[PDB]
C-alpha cells in the first residue's frame, strides 16, 4: 500500500498518447501486465481501468492469481516475456 | 500348496508370539521407544513395559508402533516385552484424591498408601461445546484486596498469572487456595488442584507443608512432574489435573486449577517434539504449542443448571523474560484465557507486594461475576488508582497534590503479606476506609500498621457485621454505612 | 554382563553390538585393548542388538571389531573420606598422580533426586560465619547461589574461606567440580587451596575438600557428567554421614554447553539458541540432587557465565 | 537409505570370492569421492584417525568409521582418486 | 516411500546377474528364479522369513538357504541369500526376483 | 469399495484400498468407532495407498479398522435450514436441536468466481467507528481485515462490527468460529438469542447461520470450519440473489491448524515451519470469499498475529487477499486508546476521491499528515522532550494528541468493561469534526475533552464538565 501497482498502471495509460504515433515516429509502446499471486478482484479493477481509459487495444494482461497452482503462478512472468519477445 | 510345509519344521523358528495384544521393542533412545507387534493396540492407548512403567501408543506406523514412555528411557531395552492395556490414556479421579499428593499419572506419592480412587477419566478428552456452558456469574475469591477488587475472578474463568521470574506468581497461586475455606466451611464449596510442572520439589514439599499446617489441604488436590521428572510426565501432569478437576465440574461441584507453570510444559513439550524430529518454528516450538495449551485451558469453564451448575476455574502461569509479553508462549495463553494478571518486577523491587500491575491487568467476565458490597467501592478505586498512576511521573497546584495525597494511601492498602487472605467483607472495609478520606490524616508510612491494626479490631469486635455482609452479599447499604461509619470512628479513637 | 564389538567410531560417538543381553542406558562400557582405560556411556539402543555410546576421553587409534566389556552399571566412583585432598576424573581415577583412591566403596554417579516424602519441610539458613552474606544474602541450606564475578576480585579465596568455615561451623567437607577446568587454573587452585590448607597433603583425613576436575581438552561426554561425579561423592557425605556439604560448580555455563555438545553429537535436533532440547533436564536433573534431606543437606555454590551479557539467553 | 558398499561391482567380489581375494582387512576400494572426502570399503583394520594412503601417493585421514565404510579426508587433489582406488 | 527398496534390489540382484552372465548361469539360472518365486508364494512361510523382525541374523542367515530348495539353488543363490541377511536386508526377496527376470528379459528379447 | 487403516499419526491417517482409489479431497467414514469419524483425502501415496486428514479425534483408530468411501467430498447442509443453527466442520448439529433437515447438500470445496464473473463494485460501508470510516473505510461486498496481537482487541472489534452492521443488514450473516473460544461461542450465541437476530422458535425468522470449530478441536477440523462456513455463505449469495455478510474469528487459525497437519504429511517445512503450500492454500479459500456478478459477500475477517510479528508469513499473506485493512497496535492499546487502531498501518482500497469525495479524502490525508510528523517526533522528545520542538512543532504536537484521542471512541459491546455508553458516529459528522480540530478550531480546548468520546459535540461538552 505505498503505490508501487499504481506506478505501473499510470504508465500503462500515459502511452496513449505515442501509440498511434508511428510515422512521425515517436515509436508505439505495447503493454503487458503480468499479475501473480493477486486478488482476481484486483485484476478486474485493472482491466476495467485500461478498457475504461481506452489502453486495453494495446495491453496483455497475464493473470496467474491467488487460486491459480503454484506451477502456473511461477511460468506466468515467462509466459508473458515471450508475449514481450 | 504341495512343494511347501516342510519348510516350517526344518527352520523351527518362531514357535508362536502373540502379536496382536504384546509387543517386543525395537530400539529405545530419545525418549520414544518403537514397538514390533501390538497389532491390535488403539492410538493414544495405555502400554505396559516389563518394568512396570507406563507409555502411550503415539504413532502407529505400517511396521512398528511408536511408544512415549512415562519414565526414565534408562528402565527399557531391545527386546523387552510390552502390553496392551486396552484403554485410552486415562487417570485416577474423585474426592479420594483430596488432601492428597500424586504424579502425573495419578500414583500416589505421599506415602499415605493407596489412592482408593473409584472413578478413571481419560486425560486428553476434548472441552465441553458451546450448549452446555453458560457466562460466569459465581465469585472466586483470591482473598487479594488486589485482585478482588480490580482484577475480580468468576467461577469457570480462565484468568492469567504472568510476570517475571521472583514476582510473586506463584505466592498468588497459594493465597487464593489458603482462601476458600471460609467458605468449604460453609454449606458453594471450591475444590483445588495445585499442578506443580517443572518447579523444585522443594518448593512443592514446602507448599504441602503450609497446606496441610493451614488446614487447606483438606479440599486440595497436588499433582508434581517437578524438576527431575521425566518431560512425557511434565508434559501430561496439566491434563491429568484438569480431568481431576472436571470430576467436580460434572458433578455439580465446583474446582479451581493451577498451572504452575505452563511455560515449563511448552519447553518439556518442545523436547519431545524436537526428539522426535518434528519441524520447529518460532522459539523452536512445534506448530501444535498453541493447540497444546487450547485444548487444556478450553475445558476450564461454567456449567448451565442443566448440567448441574459446577464448574472448573483456572489459574494458568506464564513466566516472562525481561516483562516480554509479546513472546511465542505468553501471546499464546494471552489469546487463549480470558484476562491476566501482570505482575511487575519494578513493583516488587520497591515492595509493591503483591506486584500487581493495576493498568495492564484486565478481567472481563469476572467483573460482573463480583459481590455487589465490593462493587460498590471497588470501581472508583480502580479510576483513582488509575489516575493517580497517570499523575506520578511529577514526584503543584491544590487538588493535584491531593491526588499524590490518597494515591499512595490507596497504594498502600493494596500491599499485602503472605498467607493472609482476606475475606470479601474485610477487603470492602479497608477499601472503603481509603476511598472515602478516613486515611488522608495519616503518615504514608503508618497505613500497612493502620490496616493490620483495623481487622484485627473487627474480626474480633465486629464478626456479626463482617458475618451480615457476607451472608447478605450486599451494597453499602445505609445500614451497614452507620455500621462501617461506628466501626471506623471508634477505632481509629483508640488508634490514635 | 556381556562381551560386545566396535561397529562404528565418529568423533566422541561409538557404536557397540552385543552378542548376549545388551546394557541399558546409562550403562558404563569398558573398551578393551587400548593403551589407557577408555569409558563408553551408553546413550541409544538403535535396534539390531547395537547401542550407541557416547565416550569419556579420546577415540583416535580404535578399531572396528574391538572388544567391549559392560560393567552391568552406570559410571562408579570411589567414594568416601580417603577422596578428601585428592583430585579425581569423571571416572574416578586420580589425575593427582598419588596413586590409588584406595576407597571401600564406589557410587553411580546418575542417582534419582531425593524422594518427596524425603525432602525438608523447612526453609534453614545455612550460616557461613561470613558476615555480609549471613546478614544481606543469607545462603540457603540446600539451596543454590550463583557466583558472579570472574578473576581478579577474590573468587578463588571466597571459595577457600567457605570450605573452612562450613568444616568449623557445620563439620561439613566440600567438593569442587570444576566443569572445563583450565589445566593451568587447576595446577594453580590445587597449589592455593593445600598453601591455604583446606588441602594438606600428609593428612589425607584432614583435607576438607575432593576435587573433580573435567578439563577443558576432555571431550564433550566428560564435561558433561562431571558435575555428577562431583555430585555424587558429596552425596556421599549427607547420606552417610549426615553432614552438611558444599557443592561447588566452576562454571554452570560450561555444564550447559558441554551438554548442548553432546546432544549436538548425537543428532538432535538443536533447541532455542542451539541448546540442547534436553536443556530444561540436563539442568533439572542434576540440580534437584542438591537439597536438605532428612539426614542432611548439599548446599551448591556455582560459578555463572551470562553469554553476550544477556539475562534472558536460554 | 541404501548405504555405500551395496554397489554392483563391490557386491560380486563379496559373492563370487577369487584366490586370495579378501584383503578386506589392511586394504580397501574407493567406493565414492567427491569435495576432498572419499568413501572407502574393506580398511576393517583402520584406527580412527589413521593415516592411509591413496594409489596416487597422497596420504588421507580416517575420521569416520561407519559399518560398512571409512570416511577420508583428503590431503591433495581429488581429481587424482576415481572410484575403485 | 518404498521405492527405496528398488535401489538395493537393482545393484544386490545384478551382482549375482553378472556373475552368471559372464562365467555361465542365465540359462539354468532362470529356473532357480522360478523355482524360488514359486515358494515365496507360500503365503505362511514367505511372510515369517521374510518381513517380521526375528532377532538374530545368524539365525536367519542359515534358515534362508535351507528354506529354499537345497537343490534348485547354485553357489552364488546360497551365497547371495546369506549376504544378503547378513546386511540386515534379506527382506527384500521379492524386489530383487522382480529385477533378476527382468535381466532375463532383457539378455533374451527380440 | 472399502478400504483399511495403514498408519494413524495424529490426524493423518493412511489408508489400502485393495480396488478403485477415492480422488483427493474425497470423504471417508471410518467404521467401528462409536462416533462419525471423517476422513478427507489429501493424497495418493503409491502402492494403492492414500494419506487423509481427520475431521476429529483420531484416538481409539486401530490398524486395520474399515473405512468406506462416501464417493464425493465433505457435504454439508445448507439454505435457509442453516439460518438459528450451530454446525461442526463436518455439516452435524452441535446446538443440541436435532438433526438439520437440508434439501440441499453441498461440497466444502469448489472452483472460486471466474474472471469474467468478477465484480468491480466501489461503495462505502460506513461501519461508525471514526478510525476506520475517516482513514481506512470498509467497502461494501469487500474483504475486510482485522490484524491483531494478542488480547489487543480483534474480536471485541469484529463484535461491535457485526453490532454497527450486520444489525441493519437486509439479508443474511454468517458467523465462523475458527480455532477461538467456545465460551465467545457461548456468549455470542446467547446474545443473538436476546437481540432477536437468532430465534428458537421461529428458526425462518433467524437471520445468522452459525459454524464453530474451535480451540478445543484437532486440527483437521479447525483446518476445514472456514470452508464450511464460507460454503454457507455462498449459497446465499447466488442462489438467493442477496448481500451476505461473513464474519470469520480468526482466520489466522486456519492457517495455524494446516500448519499443524504439513508437519505429518510429510512436507519439508517452509519459513517458521510453516506448510509450503501456505500462499496457496489461502488463496484456494481466500478466493471463494469474494462479489460475484451474481451477488456480493462483505467478509470481516480478524487476523491473529503471533508475538505482534506483521511479517510473520501467516499475516503477511493475508493483506494480499484484502480491499481493507485495521491494524490493531500494543503499544495503541496500552496507552488507553480503543479501539487500538494504528491510523499510518491500516489501508483501504476505497480511500479515493472519486469514491468517497474530496471533503473526505482531503481531512484523511491531513489527518494521517499530522499523525506522521508527530511519530517523527516521539523519538526526539522521548530524550530532550517537547520544550526542544520548534514553535510550530509544538502546534502540530498539540493538534496531533488531540487527534490521536479524538480517534478512541466507547463502543456499545465494551460497555461491560469500559462502564461508557457505547457510541455510532455518522460519517458526514466524522469528517467535519476531525476538519475543525485539524484546522485549529479546537486548540483552546483540553486533551483529555477529546479521549473516548463519539461526535465533537460531546468533545465540547466534556470541556464544559471540566
Ligand atoms: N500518487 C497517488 N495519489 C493518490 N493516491 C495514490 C497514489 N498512488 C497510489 N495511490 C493509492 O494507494 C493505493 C494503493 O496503491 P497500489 O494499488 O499501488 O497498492 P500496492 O502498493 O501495489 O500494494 P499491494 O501490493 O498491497 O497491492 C491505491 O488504492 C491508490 O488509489
Ligand atoms: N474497544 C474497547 N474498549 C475498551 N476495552 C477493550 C476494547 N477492545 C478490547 N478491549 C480490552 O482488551 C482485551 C482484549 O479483548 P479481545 O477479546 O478483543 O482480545 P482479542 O485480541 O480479540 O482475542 P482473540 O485473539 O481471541 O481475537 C479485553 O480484556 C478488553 O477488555
Ligand atoms: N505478598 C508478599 N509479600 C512479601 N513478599 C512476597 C509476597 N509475595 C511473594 N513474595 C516474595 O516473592 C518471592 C518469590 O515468590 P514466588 O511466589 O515463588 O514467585 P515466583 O513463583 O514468580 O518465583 C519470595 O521470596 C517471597 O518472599
Ligand atoms: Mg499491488
Ligand atoms: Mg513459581
Ligand atoms: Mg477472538
Amino acid at each position: 500500500q505505498t503505490g508501487k501497482t499504481a506506478i505501473a498502471l499510470d504508465t500503462i495509460l500515459n502511452q496513449a498518447n505515442y501509440n498511434g504515433r508511428e510515422a512521425d515516429g515517436m515509436k508505439t509502446l505495447h503493454c503487458i501486465y503480468v499479475a501473480v499471486g493477486q486478488k482476481r478482484s484486483t485484476v478486474a479493477q485493472l482491466v476495467k481501468k485500461l478498457e475504461e481509459t481506452g489502453a486495453m487495444a494495446y495491453t496483455t494482461v497475464v493473470a496467474a492469481t491467488a487460486s491459480d497452482p503454484a506451477p502456473m503462478q511461477y511460468l506466468a512472468p515467462y509466459s508473458a516475456t515471450a508475449m514481450g519477445e | 500348496e504341495i512343494s511347501a510345509i516342510l519348510k516350517d519344521q526344518i527352520k523351527n523358528f518362531g514357535q508362536d508370539a502373540e502379536v496382536a495384544e504384546v509387543g517386543q521393542v525395537l530400539s529405545v533412545g530419545d525418549g520414544i521407544a518403537r514397538v514390533y507387534g501390538l497389532d491390535k493396540v488403539q492410538a493414544g492407548e495405555m502400554v505396559e513395559f516389563p518394568g512396570g512403567i507406563r507409555g502411550m501408543v503415539l504413532n502407529l506406523e505400517t511396521d512398528n508402533v511408536g511408544v512415549v514412555i512415562f519414565g526414565d528411557d534408562r528402565d527399557i531395552k531391545e527386546g523387552d516385552t510390552v502390553k496392551r492395556t486396552g484403554a485410552i490414556v486415562e487417570v485416577p479421579a474423585g474426592k479420594e484424591l483430596l488432601g492428597r499428593v500424586v504424579d502425573a499419572l495419578g500414583n500416589p506419592i505421599d506415602g499415605k498408601g493407596p489412592l482408593n480412587a473409584s472413578e478413571r477419566r481419560i486425560a486428553d478428552v476434548k472441552a465441553p461445546g458451546i450448549m452446555p456452558r453458560k457466562s460466569v456469574h459465581e465469585p472466586m475469591a483470591t482473598g487479594l484486596k488486589s485482585v478482588d477488587a480490580m482484577i475480580p475472578v468468576g467461577r469457570g474463568q480462565r484468568e492469567l498469572i504472568i510476570g517475571d521470574r521472583q514476582t510473586g506468581k506463584t505466592a498468588i497461586a497459594l493465597d487464593t487456595i489458603l482462601n476458600q475455606a471460609n467458605y468449604n466451611g460453609r454449606e458453594k464449596t471450591l475444590h483445588c488442584i495445585y499442578v506443580a510442572v517443572g518447579q523444585k520439589r522443594s518448593t512443592v514439599a514446602q507448599l504441602v507443608k503450609k497446606l496441610e499446617e493451614t488446614g487447606a489441604m483438606a479440599y486440595t488436590t497436588v499433582v508434581a512432574a517437578t524438576a527431575s521428572d521425566p518431560a512425557p510426565m511434565q508434559y501430561l501432569a496439566p491434563y491429568s489435573a484438569t480431568a481431576m478437576g472436571e470430576y467436580f465440574r460434572d458433578n455439580g461441584m465446583d474446582a479451581l486449577i493451577i498451572y504452575d507453570d505452563l511455560s515449563k510444559q511448552a519447553v518439556a513439550y518442545r523436547q519431545m517434539s524436537l526428539l522426535l524430529r518434528r519441524p520447529p518454528g518460532r522459539e523452536a516450538y512445534p506448530g501444535d504449542v498453541f493447540y497444546l495449551h487450547s485444548r487444556l485451558l478450553e475445558r476450564s469453564a461454567k456449567l448451565n443448571e442443566a448440567n448441574g451448575a459446577g464448574s472448573l476455574t483456572a489459574l494458568p502461569i506464564i513466566e516472562t523474560q525481561a516483562g516480554d509479553v509479546s513472546a511465542y508462549i505468553p501471546t499464546n495463553v494471552i489469546s487463549i484465557t480470558d484476562g491476566q494478571i501482570f505482575l511487575e518486577t519494578e513493583l516488587f523491587f520497591q515492595g509493591i507486594r503483591p506486584a500487581v500491575n493495576t493498568g495492564l491487568s484486565v478481567s472481563r467476565v469476572g467483573s460482573a461475576a463480583q459481590t455487589k458490597a465490593m462493587k460498590s467501592v471497588a470501581g472508583p478505586v480502580k479510576l483513582e488508582l488509575a489516575q493517580y498512576r497517570e499523575m506520578a511521573a511529577f514526584a503543584l497546584d491544590a487538588a493535584t497534590q491531593k491526588l499524590l495525597n490518597r494515591g499512595a494511601r490507596l497504594t498502600e492498602l493494596m500491599k499485602q503479606p503472605q498467607y493472609s487472605p482476606l475475606t470479601n467483607a474485610e477487603i470492602v472495609i479497608v477499601i472503603y476506609a481509603g476511598t472515602k478520606g478516613y486515611l488522608d490524616g495519616i503518615p504514608v508510612r503508618d497505613v500497612t500498621k493502620w490496616e493490620h491494626g483495623l481487622l484485627q479490631y473487627l474480626r474480633n469486635q465486629k464478626a456479626d457485621l463482617l458475618e451480615d455482609m457476607t451472608k447478605n452479599d450486599r451494597k453499602v447499604a445505609g445500614e451497614l454505612e452507620d455500621a462501617i461509619k461506628a466501626a471506623l470512628d471508634g477505632y481509629a479513637k483508640t488508634y490514635a | 554382563e556381556a562381551n560386545g564389538k566396535i561397529t562404528q567410531v565418529i568423533g566422541a560417538v561409538v557404536d557397540v553390538q552385543f552378542d548376549g543381553q545388551l546394557p541399558a542406558i546409562l550403562n558404563a562400557l569398558e573398551t578393551e585393548n587400548n593403551g589407557k582405560r577408555l569409558v563408553l556411556e551408553v546413550a541409544q539402543h538403535l535396534g539390531e542388538n547395537t547401542v550407541r555410546t557416547i565416550a569419556m576421553d579420546a577415540t583416535e587409534g580404535l578399531v572396528r571389531g574391538l572388544p567391549v566389556k559392560d560393567t552391568g552399571g552406570p559410571i562408579m566412583v570411589p567414594v568416601g573420606d580417603a577422596t578428601l585432598g585428592r583430585i579425581l576424573n569423571v571416572v574416578g581415577e586420580p589425575v593427582d598422580e598419588g596413586g590409588p583412591v584406595e576407597a571401600t566403596q564406589t557410587r553411580a554417579i546418575h542417582q534419582q533426586a531425593p524422594d518427596f516424602a524425603a525432602q525438608a519441610t523447612a526453609s534453614e539458613i545455612l550460616v557461613t560465619g561470613i558476615k555480609v552474606i549471613d546478614l544481606l544474602a543469607p545462603y540457603s541450606k540446600g539451596g543454590k547461589i550463583g557466583l558472579f564475578g570472574g578473576a581478579g576480585v577474590g573468587k578463588t579465596v571466597l571459595i577457600m574461606e567457605l570450605i573452612n568455615n562450613i568444616a568449623k561451623v557445620h563439620s561439613g567437607y566440600s567438593v569442587f567440580a570444576g566443569v572445563g577446568e583450565r589445566t593451568r587454573e587447576g595446577n594453580d587452585l590445587y597449589h592455593e587451596m593445600v598453601e591455604s590448607g583446606v588441602i594438606k597433603p600428609d593428612d589425607l583425613s584432614k583435607s576438607q575438600v575432593a576435587l573433580v576436575y573435567g578439563q577443558m581438552n576432555e571431550p564433550p561426554g566428560a564435561r558433561m557428567r562431571v558435575a555428577l561425579t562431583g555430585l555424587t561423592v558429596a552425596e556421599q557425605f549427607r547420606d552417610a554421614t549426615g553432614t552438611d556439604v558444599l557443592f561447588f560448580v566452576d562454571n554452570i555455563f560450561r555444564f550447559t554447553q558441554a551438554g548442548s555438545e553432546v546432544s549436538a553429537l548425537l543428532g538432535r535436533i538443536p533447541s532455542a539458541v542451539g541448546y540442547q532440547p534436553t536443556l530444561a533436564t540436563d539442568m533439572g536433573a542434576m540440580q534437584e540432587r542438591i537439597t536438605s534431606t532428612k539426614n542432611g543437606s548439599i548446599t551448591s555454590i556455582q560459578a555463572v557465565y551470562v553469554p553476550a551479557d544477556d539475562l534472558t539467553d536460554p | 537409505g541404501i548405504q555405500a558398499a551395496e554397489i554392483s561391482a563391490i557386491l560380486k567380489d563379496q559373492i563370487k570370492n577369487f584366490g586370495q581375494d579378501a584383503e578386506v582387512a589392511e586394504v580397501g576400494q574407493v567406493l565414492s569421492v567427491g569435495d576432498g572426502i572419499a568413501r572407502v570399503y574393506g580398511l576393517d583394520k583402520v584406527q580412527a584417525g589413521e593415516m592411509v594412503e591413496f594409489p596416487g601417493g597422497i596420504r588421507g585421514m580416517v575420521l569416520n568409521l561407519e559399518t560398512d565404510n571409512v570416511g577420508v579426508v583428503i590431503f591433495g587433489d581429488d581429481r587424482d582418486i576415481k572410484e575403485g582406488d | 516411500s518404498a521405492s527405496i527398496s528398488a535401489d538395493i534390489a537393482g545393484r544386490y540382484a545384478q551382482a549375482l546377474f553378472d556373475l552368471v552372465r559372464d562365467s555361465g548361469g542365465i540359462d539354468a539360472l532362470s529356473s532357480q528364479i522360478d523355482d524360488l518365486a514359486s515358494a515365496y508364494d507360500a503365503s505362511q512361510d514367505l511372510r515369517d522369513l521374510t518381513l517380521s523382525p526375528l532377532y538374530d541374523r545368524q539365525q536367519q542367515e542359515a534358515a534362508v538357504g535351507a528354506l529354499s530348495e537345497r537343490m534348485g539353488l547354485s553357489a552364488e543363490l546360497a551365497n547371495t541369500l546369506r549376504l544378503l541377511a547378513r546386511n540386515r536386508r534379506l527382506f527384500t526377496l521379492p524386489q530383487f526376483v522382480a529385477k533378476l527376470r527382468n535381466l532375463i528379459a532383457d539378455a533374451k528379447g527380440e | 469399495a472399502n478400504g483399511k487403516i495403514t498408519q494413524v499419526i495424529g490426524a493423518v491417517v493412511d489408508v489400502q484400498f485393495d480396488g478403485q482409489l477415492p480422488a483427493i479431497l474425497n470423504a471417508l467414514e471410518t467404521e467401528n468407532n462409536g462416533k462419525r469419524l471423517v476422513l478427507e483425502v489429501a493424497q495418493h501415496l503409491g502402492e494403492n495407498t492414500v494419506r487423509t486428514i481427520a475431521m476429529d479425534a483420531t484416538e481409539g483408530l486401530v490398524r486395520g479398522l474399515p473405512v468406506k468411501d462416501t464417493g464425493g467430498p465433505i457435504m454439508v447442509p445448507v439454505g435457509d435450514a442453516t439460518l438459528g443453527r450451530i454446525l461442526n466442520v463436518v455439516g452435524e448439529p452441535v446446538d443440541e436441536g436435532g438433526p438439520v433437515e437440508a434439501t440441499q447438500t453441498r461440497a466444502i470445496h469448489q472452483q472460486a468466481p471466474d474472471f469474467a464473473a468478477q465484480a468491480t463494485a466501489s461503495e462505502i460501508l460506513v461501519t461508525g467507528i471514526k478510525v476506520i470510516d475517516l482513514l481506512a473505510p470498509y467497502s461494501k461486498g469487500g474483504k475486510i481485515g482485522l490484524f491483531g496481537g494478542a488480547g489487543v482487541g480483534k474480536t471485541v472489534l469484529i463484535m461491535e462490527l457485526i453490532n454497527n452492521i450486520a444489525k441493519v443488514h437486509s439479508g443474511y450473516s454468517v458467523f465462523a468460529g475458527v480455532g477461538e473460544r467456545t465460551r465467545e461461542g457461548n456468549d455470542l450465541y446467547h446474545e443473538m438469542v436476546e437481540s432477536g437476530v437468532i430465534k428458537p422458535d421461529d428458526l425462518s425468522k433467524s437471520q445468522v447461520a452459525l459454524v464453530y470449530g474451535q480451540m478445543n478441536e484437532p486440527p483437521g477440523a479447525r483446518m476445514r470450519v472456514a470452508l464450511t462456513g464460507l460454503t454457507v455463505a455462498e449459497q446465499f449469495r447466488d442462489a438467493t440473489g442477496t448481500d451476505v455478510l461473513f464474519f470469520v474469528d480468526n482466520i489466522f487459525r486456519f492457517t495455524q491448524a494446516g500448519s499443524e497437519v504439513s508437519a505429518l504429511l510429510g512436507r519439508i517445512p517452509s519459513a517458521v515451519g510453516y506448510q509450503p503450500t501456505l500462499a496457496t492454500d489461502m488463496g484456494a479459500m481466500q478466493e471463494r470469499i469474494t462479489s460475484t456478478k451474481n451477488g456480493s459477500i462483505t467478509s470481516i475477517q480478524a487476523v491473529y498475529v503471533p508475538a505482534d510479528d506483521l511479517t510473520d508469513p501467516a499475516p503477511a499473506t493475508t493483506f494480499a487477499h484484502l480491499d481493507a485493512t485495521t491494524v490493531l497496535s500494543r503499544a495503541i492499546s496500552e496507552l488507553g486508546i480503543y479501539p487500538a487502531v494504528d491510523p499510518l498501518d491500516s489501508n483501504s482500497r476505497i480511500l479515493d476521491p472519486a469514491v468517497v469525495g474530496e471533503e473526505h479524502y482531503q481531512v484523511a490525508r491531513d489527518v494521517q499528515g499530522i499523525l506522521q510528523k508527530y511519530k517523527s517526533l516521539q523519538d526526539i522528545i522521548a530524550i530532550l522532550g517537547m520544550d526542544e520542538l520548534s514553535e510550530e512543532d509544538k502546534l502540530t504536537v498539540a493538534r496531533a494528541r488531540k487527534i490521536q484521542r479524538f480517534l478512541s471512541q466507547p463502543f456499545d459491546v465494551a460497555k461491560v468493561f469500559t462502564g461508557s455508553d457505547g457510541v455510532q458516529v455518522p460519517l458526514e459528522d466524522t469528517i467535519k469534526s476531525f476538519k475543525a480540530v485539524v484546522a485549529g478550531e479546537y486548540d483552546h480546548l483540553p486533551e483529555a475533552a477529546f479521549y473516548m468520546v463519539g461526535g465533537i459535540e460531546d468533545v465540547k461538552a466534556k470541556a464544559q464538565r471540566l
